[PDB]
């Protein structure tokens, strides 16, 4: 059996949307056709069973509502349902003060599920190298 | 950093010619969907215009006879028929990583004949003689293609470092090239020789022609 | 529709430092990075990235000393300060807005900035002096900065008329040749004067050329 | 082999500083080889390497919050694995904050690990926020 | 095949950006297929795909602190794969903050990880606070 | 979200009867612990009051007749033996997830034996006619079961939905309820018709039974 | 004892916002978890969302997230919940609850009923609903608001045979409710039957004579 | 060279604190864990803490987590331990000593001596110890605080034989010692023994001749 | 806490001579590079200092004669030839985890031949006496090796609990003990008894010495 894992690369977007955008680009990982990326804004497995995945955002604001980013699921046939959420208060650095958020478990993934995240505010998402990635692998 | 290698450096072609460049990079730059290249023109005094995106897609208002294709390290863009308006230089860019980088561009150089230069020397003015520095100019006019040797002799020595050339942008009527070349000595050094010689070497001339004067 | 324009030339001194401006509309400004990218007068640099949004950046490691880069969002403008300036870093310099931090889909129309130890100065102007074809010529040298402009005959003659791209001598001073190429039958029937002007220095020269 | 791994879902209790779960929501547990005990602690039959984590949000006012990753080994006294540790926010009524521990640890049969906190009252219970988990190598 | 994994623990040093670490405490180190060389880095002797995390807690009073986890693979340049900040605290004399990196990489034979911060001497170094390791998956 | 469907909507039972009503969820809500159902009691104008927690645990001070049991998607309450304080609605709720839910509730209701309703018409007053308004009531009184179908004719024409029926609870005495069925008519539309009729079907009566007057 | 006790009712118009309370005692308020839950007209029980009050940390369900606001206050060891952009399918019984480890519901406030309404404060009209072996009559107490309205029968000397039925709200924004009683039809023609009607909201009192025709 | 100066010693009584002084010189004091560490009389060594003095992050053997709290000034290049709740159990000499690497110990400062005690300051009693060929005599040297004492006989003059014993704390709460001299048991009638004690704390001289 | 025991609690040697102390961990102590387990040299009244660190590495400074072996949960630390700046005690200390502990330490004391202790015997003074408090001294004087057992006997009664020792450093002339042993009691105490004992037991004695006085 083949090794199943992922690592995407963090994507700007002028899109009107809270759902986070990714790319295959840079020291990224993609095993096979076995997880796939999906209109840039979803990892999808074609494989049941446990599966770890994580996520980490840097963000850059200034402020107050938390920053709140979330890992979901979409399973075929089930309305999304959220697996982890992680916050973190607005920084007072001008013009605005970096923080970051790491998620990530173990879920047991059905085949055709995909994961997504979603933020409250995706254009303070920080792209610059390295500071936010999204992947998993199956165990 | 990832390097883009543009080939050719000069492309020569005639309107309604088909004109294709090419973009090398050190490095994959494609993945499962996308590849991240993209293709820009610039003409002098402007700033770049975006023509084609991520390898094949066609910027929006960017006419039709731009395409572009490849995948992995190696990407061309196609002018179907060229067209006056597309004479220029144009660039590769990725997107891969940080920093993206481009290519160092290609020409898209007007084609005509082969045209040999007419040559011509001036001695310094007394004027500037005067002031304490001789000025000597060697003149090509009006010459295709751009390539041009040009060697400066005092009583029969080859110069060294001591001239610059400029080039004039392809003449909108002929096609054609010029170039200056500038000779710069001291006058007590200028005054110490007798003959000065420009030699210049083209394609166009049968042997090399050199055009002289001597001080007086 | 969008459009990104950029401030006036800047022409300093070894360790000064300027601040460029990008004003941007016809888009939400926030919507969008805004990239810096430097082309010296001899090739394309990306120098760096800021989110409009938030005043985040991102730099080449090349530049990561030499620029600093702000918005007013307020205003739609994205500001560059060069630092420490020393000859090389003589260039033109876009903003260019980019979409989804891949392709640069507009640009302004970019910023000369010299920097030079020399001051102003005004050309000094010599004759070139003249088969069927004869060529004459205007020497324009040891001028700083550019530009200057060459007519021939208060523009009566442009046929012919060759004004060559000015070299930067080692001395730090600018030099030119205009040249045009006539018939040798006509050097007795018509004069030949060529108009120098450089608008930094106020000067104008008018040299007749002739045998 | 089958796989052993487990995520379990953080629980409110008005009782410690160790942090309760419950299996329930969108858990994992594979089988009886790693078990969730007293609702407080997970506990591997197995010997072997382990990738271990644990996520905790609290939502404070105003010393830090600390969470700890510990491990309880049989016939050895408790140990502290890993820890994060973060200042108080000054947001009202509370300020958000995320910790996230991970590593991977050889662990001895029966030995089991648990999460302890500062303040457990200020641990926020909403979907996804807190959770707790292990994977056998 | 063997498992492959190694988990150290943060140490201080007077000397770089470059966070020292050292196999003592609660440590993993499955084999001589990974290493700590020079109290530095990580370095897998086996080409393939790993899971690579550090964790940094830091004690500062206010620039962002930035904790970088970098590649060094032979015959190439050194590369950042992941990064993340934290604003300074404003608690006296220092406030606590952590930092969490993870993810799945291809690595080549030979090649080696490490962590860089923008302030070494701001590292928290008690128990747990601060760790570096790997698993191959 | 979870959704809980309780049988029977309506168990009739005496003092001194077991009581047993279920509860199935949507998923599963039970892992290898706990089962995450809970269950209440309440009565009109009055709180829930919890009885049973995690499926089977009797909550604090309730009485040792509730019991719980099930797992995985159903459940049951079994009250051992009813006592006349237990007459109430129950309901089941889930805690497996955010939103928690309950059930519709099972209403515990005081078994009797079937009584037919008696059945009276009235007419609108005329004070009431007078401003405009035509109320005709029809009162079913002291029946059981509750189910009953009031259909209300106008000159042997079926009407709906022109009428509103209210019920009372069971009665303290007897067990029994009562049916008030109103129907309304403006002034106008009461005048153009002359009799006016409420049919009653209950399993009690042999045949349907209609109450009627003639407007006059 | 633990005891939560909440806020009076409240009758308002559409547009409005109210502010319930739930006064908690006997036990460590900051130790559970409160949760409010609504029960509409004839309605099952929907959770609304939580508070913790050791911080003022909440959760709501989706279908309330943008309805309701929840406080506390420590130090009174009350719990709050604002309602706003009220409309008619608001109209409900609002309970406070608390939490034990937020899986059941170990003790409820009374309740608060919130009605909420375009009508205007009116008392009703009061028409006679008159009269084999046993007769029926009534009164028939039409179109007022709010509730409630209150009957008895001979000044509470009759009580045996009387039912009062619920009200029903019309689609005017209205209520009306009959109230009757069985009497022996023998008995017409000796006693007299009067319903008193109650409506404290419009100060209405009315003794109404019901007789046969 | 690198240097840790700490400040004096301390007399207190029990439920008092204590703020002790450790002043680094030598070396860039922010680049260096600095360790406290205490040694009770007769006893070994035991780690109280540790600061970091670039930030003033601190961590603590559990066993003085509530004893002691940490800090440094930075401009000062001082770092300072307060010792609060003070018992007899806390009667020790403590020492500030750099970390290289938070491993080993590298340079030490000279100790502070903290004494914690009911006793106020108290000059000795002294008493004579009076009388084979060899004879022994000395001074019974009791009931003094602080420590120390200083002992010669005859001015200094007599040296050859001298024991002073080291102090024992007594159940009161102060101290006591013996010195004392062999001699020939021919020179008692003759060579008169002299005693000279000085107490510096309680500027005590007393000089008590020791007779057969 | 991880516990250091060292061995032996008191070497005796000549200057001259090797020096093996060792220091058992209760648990290993080392990895793949390196032993985190420190060796300090201590004299009375001064702090210790740094010798050998990671096991065998000699401290910047340290004399030569300094070495430092072992691994896992066994170090040792040797002397090549001791000299007289060498009489100090001697501790370990690991730095594995936190906290860092230290060994109970290892004097090195000054060998020399055994000799026996002149015993004396002190009545209080009467200056004392008549101040409520009756010391008796007893003095053991220049003996070694250091360990001697001083029993106190009232009327043929073993005393307990009323006595305290004291012991000097190692003379620097003839590298002997000395030992009192203080026997305090009140004046009522003392008025009550006749005959007061000290009894020493020292293998220097080829049996048990009792210096006794009457009232
Ligand atoms: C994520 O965000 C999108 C809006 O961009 C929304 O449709 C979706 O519901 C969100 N999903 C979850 C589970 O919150
Ligand atoms: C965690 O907390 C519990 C008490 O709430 C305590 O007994 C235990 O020592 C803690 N364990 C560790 C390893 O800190
Ligand atoms: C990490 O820090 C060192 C110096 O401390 C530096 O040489 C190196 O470039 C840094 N590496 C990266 C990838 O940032």
């Amino acid at each position: 059996n083949p090794q199943i894992a992922a690592h995407v690369i963090s994507e700007a977007s002028s899109k009107t949307t809270s759902v986070l955008q990714w790319a295959e680009k840079g020291y990224y990982t993609m095993s096979n056709n076995l997880v796939t990326l999906e209109n840039g804004k979803q990892l999808t497995v074609k494989r049941q069973g446990l599966y770890y995945i994580y996520a980490q955002v840097t963000f850059c604001s200034n402020r107050q509502a938390p920053f709140i980013a979330s890992l979901c699921l979409k399973s075929p046939g089930r309305f999304e349902r959220i697996l982890l959420r992680a916050a973190n208060t607005h920084s007072s650095a001008k013009p605005c003060g970096q923080q970051s958020i790491h998620l990530g478990g173990v879920f047991e993934l059905q085949p055709g599920a995909s994961v997504f995240v979603n933020v409250t505010d995706p254009s303070q998402v920080s792209h610059g190298t390295g500071f936010t990635s999204f992947g998993l692998l199956k165990l | 950093d990832i390097v883009l290698t543009q080939s050719p450096a000069t492309l020569s072609v005639s309107p309604g010619e088909r004109a294709t460049i090419s973009c090398r990079a050190s490095q994959r730059v494609s993945s499962s969907t996308y590849s991240y290249m993209h293709w820009y023109q610039q003409k002098p005094g402007q700033p770049p215009k975006l023509l084609i995106k991520y390898a094949s897609n066609l910027e929006s208002g960017v006419p039709a006879r731009f395409s572009g294709s490849g995948s992995g390290t190696d990407f061309t863009l196609t002018i179907s028929s060229v067209e006056p308006e597309d004479f220029a230089t144009y660039y590769c860019q990725h997107s891969w990583e940080x920093p993206p980088t481009f290519g160092g561009g290609t020409k898209l150089e007007i084609k005509r004949t082969v045209a040999a230069p007419s040559v011509f020397i001036f001695p310094p003015s007394d004027e500037q003689l005067k002031s304490g520095t001789a000025s000597v100019v060697c003149l090509l006019n009006n010459f295709y293609p751009r390539e041009a040797k040009v060697q400066w002799k005092v009583d029969n020595a080859l110069q060294s470092g001591n001239s610059q050339e400029s080039v004039t942008e392809q003449d909108s009527k002929d096609s054609t090239y010029s170039l200056s070349s500038t000779l710069t000595l001291s006058k007590a050094d200028y005054e110490k020789h007798k003959v000065y010689a420009c030699e210049v070497t083209h394609q166009g001339l049968s042997s090399p022609v050199t055009k002289s004067f001597n001080r007086g | 529709q969008v459009q990104l324009v950029q401030s006036g030339a800047e022409v300093v001194k070894p360790g000064a430092s300027v601040k460029l401006s990008c004003k941007a509309s016809g888009y939400i400004f926030t919507s969008y990075y805004m990239y810096w990218v430097k082309q010296a007068p001899g090739g394309l640099e990306w120098i760096g990235e800021i989110n409009p949004s938030n005043g985040d950046t991102n730099f080449n490691e090349k530049f990561k000393s030499k620029a600093t880069l702000t918005v007013d969002k307020s205003a739609s403008t994205a500001y560059m300060e060069l630092s420490s300036l020393r000859s090389e870093d003589t260039a033109v310099y876009y903003c260019t807005r980019s979409d989804g931090r891949n392709d640069m889909d507009s640009w302004g129309q970019g910023t000369l900035v010299t920097v030079s130890s020399a001051s102003t100065k005004g050309p000094s102007v010599f004759p070139l002096a003249p088969g069927g074809t004869a060529a004459l010529g205007c020497l324009v040298k040891d001028y700083f900065p550019e530009p200057v402009t060459v007519s021939w005959n208060s523009g009566a003659l442009t046929s012919g008329v060759h004004t060559f791209p000015a070299v930067l001598q080692s001395s730090g001073l600018y030099s030119l040749s205009s040249v045009v190429t006539v018939p040798s039958s006509s050097l007795g029937t018509q004069t030949y004067i060529c108009n120098v002007n450089h608008k930094p220095s106020n000067t104008k020269v008018d040299k007749k050329v002739e045998p």
